[PDB]
C-alpha cells in the first residue's frame, strides 16, 4: 500500500491535536485557543466550518462513541461540546494547571484526563465530578490508552510507563532512559506500542520487546489502526511512519515539511490525519 | 522507637 | 386584557429619513421613499408596585 | 507555597 | 507574591472543599465550607442537598442576590428545585414563577407550565373518584387542562394531558 495526501486543512497555528469524526466527514484540529472543525466531504473547502474557542494551546481532543460530543483538553478546563443540532455543553475544571492527553471508556461514562502533575483523573461525565485519581507518575504524564479488554489502563509520562487496574491500583511499570511522548495499545492486545526517540513495542506481560529506529528525533505520537495490524508514529524529524504490527517492518513513510505534533485514524482504516509544526493539518486516503 | 518519641513530644 | 389589545390598535409608526438608494439604473432611486425604520409593540404588562 | 507549608507542618505539630 | 498565611490557606481550603465534594463529607462541608466562606455556591447547594441535617433555603438566597441588570444561571436552578421539593401552598410558587417571567420577559414559561401540569394530574384521580358529583371540579379541570395547552403552544406532552383529562 501507500498513503496519499487528500487535502490540508490551514489551521494558521502548531496543531498539537487532531481527530476524525464517525463514516467521518469532518476533521476537527486543535491548535492555539481553538478547534477547529472541517468539512472534508466537500473537497474546494478551504476554510472550517465551525470553531470551538476552548481557551491556551490545545493538548488533546476526543470524540464519544456515538460521536455526539467533543472533550477539549489544554489548560486548568475540560470543555465539553454537544456536537448536535456545537455549543459547550459542560466543563470540568480540575486543580492540575494542564492536560496532556484525553481518553474515553469504551462505556462512553468516564473521561481519563492527564495531568501535568503526573496525577490521572478520571471523571464521571453525566456529575462532571472527579470520582478518582491515580497518582504514580512523578512528572505530567504525556500520553494514555485502554486495555483492549478496557480492564486495564495504561499512561507514559516523563521516563516511566504505568498499567492501571480499572478497579483502581498500579499494576505494572517500565522504566526508561527517556521521556515517553506517546503510546499505543494493539486493538487485538499483547502489545504496547511507546513513543521515544525509538519506538518499541512492549510485549504485554512478556520480557521480549521490539524496538525500532526510524526517527532521527523524538516520536511525538502514534496510533494502532483499528484493524491492530499495523501502526503509526509521528516524530519531530517530520516523518510519518506506517509500521507492521509488533516486530514494525516499515509499510510506508510519508515526509512532511515540519515536525509531526499529532495523528489519528478513521475508524475505518480508510484515512489518517496529521497535525504539523507548519501550523496545519494534512489529511491522507490510505490505499489497500 | 520513633513512634514513641513522637507521643511525647505531642 | 385591554392594554395588549391597545397597543395593537396604534401598533406601528414609520419615520422615514431621505437617503439615496445607491442601486443601480432604475426609477426607484428617484422615487426612494426610502428604508423605514418601523417601530411597533408587542406586549405592555405593569409588573408589580414592590 | 512555602507558606502552605508552614502551616501544615504546624497542623501536624498541633496533631501530635 | 502570594499572601503569607491567608492566600495559601484559602486555595487549600478550596483544594479540600473539592476533596469533600467528592466524597460525602457532610461534616467536612460543614466546617469546610464555613471555613471558605471568609459569585459561586453550586458546591455549598450541592452539600445540603446531598448531606442533609430541607436544603431549600441557601439557593434561595442565592438566586436572590445580584438580580438588577443564557438568562440567570443563579436561577434557573432554584425554580427546578420547588417543582421536585412540591412532588406547603403550590399556587404560590405559581404566582412567584409568573412574576419573575414579568420581570424578565431554557425560557421559564416553559417551566411554568409543567408546574400547573403537575397539579392537573392530582385534580384527575381525586375528580374521578365516586367518594359521586356531575359538574364541579370536571368543569375546573377542563378550564385548567386549556390553560396549560395554551402556555405550551406559545407531543408527548399533549397526549399526556388527554389521557388524564379522559381519567377524570
Amino acid at each position: 500500500s501507500d498513503v496519499l495526501g487528500s487535502q490540508l486543512g490551514v489551521g494558521v497555528q502548531v496543531a498539537n491535536r487532531l481527530d476524525s469524526q464517525y463514516d467521518g466527514t469532518e476533521i476537527i484540529a486543535y491548535a492555539s485557543l481553538n478547534i477547529a472543525v472541517l468539512t472534508r466531504q466537500n473537497t474546494n473547502r478551504h476554510n472550517n466550518v465551525t470553531s470551538i474557542e476552548l481557551h491556551s494551546p490545545i493538548k488533546s481532543i476526543k470524540i464519544p462513541g456515538r460521536s455526539n460530543l467533543v472533550g477539549i483538553i489544554t489548560e486548568n478546563s475540560f470543555q465539553i461540546f454537544r456536537i448536535e443540532s456545537s455549543e459547550p455543553l459542560y466543563f470540568v475544571e480540575i486543580d492540575d494547571l494542564q492536560v496532556v492527553d484525553f481518553a474515553f471508556n469504551p462505556d462512553l461514562q468516564q473521561f481519563a484526563i492527564i495531568d501535568i502533575k503526573g496525577n490521572w483523573s478520571i471523571g464521571r461525565i453525566p456529575i462532571d465530578n472527579l470520582h478518582g485519581t491515580i497518582f504514580d507518575p512523578e512528572s505530567s504524564w504525556k500520553r494514555i490508552e485502554w486495555f483492549s479488554h478496557f480492564q486495564k489502563i495504561l499512561v507514559f509520562d516523563r521516563s516511566k510507563m504505568i498499567e492501571i487496574d480499572f478497579m483502581n491500583n498500579w499494576q505494572t511499570e517500565v522504566v526508561q532512559a527517556s521521556n515517553i511522548r506517546d503510546y499505543k495499545r494493539i486493538d487485538d492486545k499483547n502489545g504496547i506500542l511507546l513513543t521515544s526517540r525509538e519506538i518499541i513495542i512492549v510485549g504485554a506481560s512478556p520480557v521480549r520487546r521490539i524496538s525500532w529506529k526510524h526517527d532521527l528525533d523524538t516520536t511525538l505520537r502514534i496510533t494502532v489502526q483499528k484493524v491492530l495490524v499495523a501502526f503509526v508514529y509521528s516524530m519531530r524529524h517530520k516523518r510519518i511512519y506506517m509500521h507492521v504490527f509488533s516486530h514494525e517492518i516499515p509499510g510506508g513513510t510519508p515526509t512532511g515539511i515540519e515536525t509531526i505534533l499529532t495523528l489519528d485514524h478513521i475508524d475505518v482504516v480508510d484515512f489518517l490525519v496529521k497535525l504539523r509544526n507548519s501550523s496545519e493539518v494534512y489529511y491522507y486516503a490510505l490505499s489497500n | 522507637a520513633a513512634a514513641a518519641a513522637a507521643a511525647a513530644a505531642a | 386584557g385591554l392594554l395588549n389589545l391597545g397597543v395593537k390598535d396604534i401598533g406601528e409608526k414609520v419615520i422615514f429619513d431621505g437617503k439615496p438608494l445607491n442601486s443601480e439604473d432604475e426609477i426607484s432611486n428617484s422615487g426612494y421613499l426610502g428604508n423605514k425604520l418601523s417601530v411597533s409593540v408587542e406586549q405592555v404588562s405593569i409588573a408589580k408596585p414592590m | 507555597a512555602a507558606a502552605a507549608a508552614a502551616a501544615a507542618a504546624a497542623a501536624a505539630a498541633a496533631a501530635a | 507574591e502570594v499572601r503569607n498565611y491567608r492566600t495559601r490557606h484559602i486555595v487549600t481550603l478550596t483544594d479540600l472543599l473539592h476533596l469533600n465534594v467528592s466524597r460525602h463529607n457532610w461534616s467536612l462541608a460543614y466546617k469546610i465550607f464555613a471555613t471558605l466562606i471568609r459569585s459561586l455556591w453550586g458546591i455549598g447547594v450541592e452539600i445540603l442537598d446531598n448531606l442533609s441535617n430541607g436544603l431549600d433555603f441557601l439557593q434561595w438566597m442565592c438566586q436572590i442576590y445580584s438580580s438588577k441588570s443564557h438568562t440567570a444561571k443563579f436561577a434557573i436552578t432554584y425554580l427546578w428545585s420547588s417543582l421536585i421539593n412540591c412532588q406547603t401552598e403550590n399556587d404560590l410558587l405559581q404566582e412567584l414563577i409568573d412574576k419573575i417571567s414579568e420581570w424578565v420577559l431554557a425560557e421559564v414559561w416553559f417551566i411554568y407550565a409543567s408546574c400547573h401540569l403537575l397539579k392537573a394530574d392530582t385534580l384527575s384521580r381525586q375528580f374521578v373518584n365516586d367518594n359521586d358529583i356531575k359538574i364541579n371540579q370536571v368543569i375546573k379541570h377542563i378550564h385548567y387542562v386549556r390553560t396549560f395547552l395554551k402556555i405550551c403552544l406559545d407531543r408527548l406532552i399533549e397526549n399526556q394531558l388527554k389521557s388524564f383529562e379522559s381519567r377524570l
